[PDB]
């Protein structure tokens, strides 16, 4: 409605998902996701291996935003940390 | 350098549903 025409400086043409295991400082694996998706199922990740990840959003204006993230880092391997020994109420 | 002072940078992607060799990585685009 009302045209809604505006050069919004936030239009992604493609998302590049780059991941590489911490045991490798070599090449990153690259997967390109269409610039209208918000999730990707990465196949080829080793279980129990720390990975480096980079989400590069290529915007139509040639604007590149690289969001660096990590995987296999949130290891909730709590060895039964019982601190509860006081009954409330 | 940090040229992008505008908030058109995707927030930290969330990794859910971890399989043996696959994940679901979800990101929020501006």
């Amino acid at each position: 409605m009302r045209g809604s025409n505006a050069p919004q400086p936030s239009h992604i043409s493609k998302y590049i998902l780059r991941w590489r295991p911490k045991n490798s400082v070599g090449r990153w694996k690259e997967a390109t996701i269409p610039g209208h998706l918000n999730s990707y199922t990465i196949k080829g990740l080793k279980p129990g291996v720390v990975y480096e990840g980079q989400l590069i959003s290529i915007q139509q204006y040639g604007h590149q935003e690289v969001t660096r993230f990590d995987f296999t880092t949130t290891s909730t391997s709590t060895p039964g940390s019982r601190s509860h020994h006081h009954h409330h109420h | 350098g940090s040229q992008t002072t505008a908030p058109d940078a995707p927030p930290d992607p969330t990794v859910d549903q971890v399989d043996d060799t696959s994940i679901v990585v979800r990101w929020s685009r501006p």
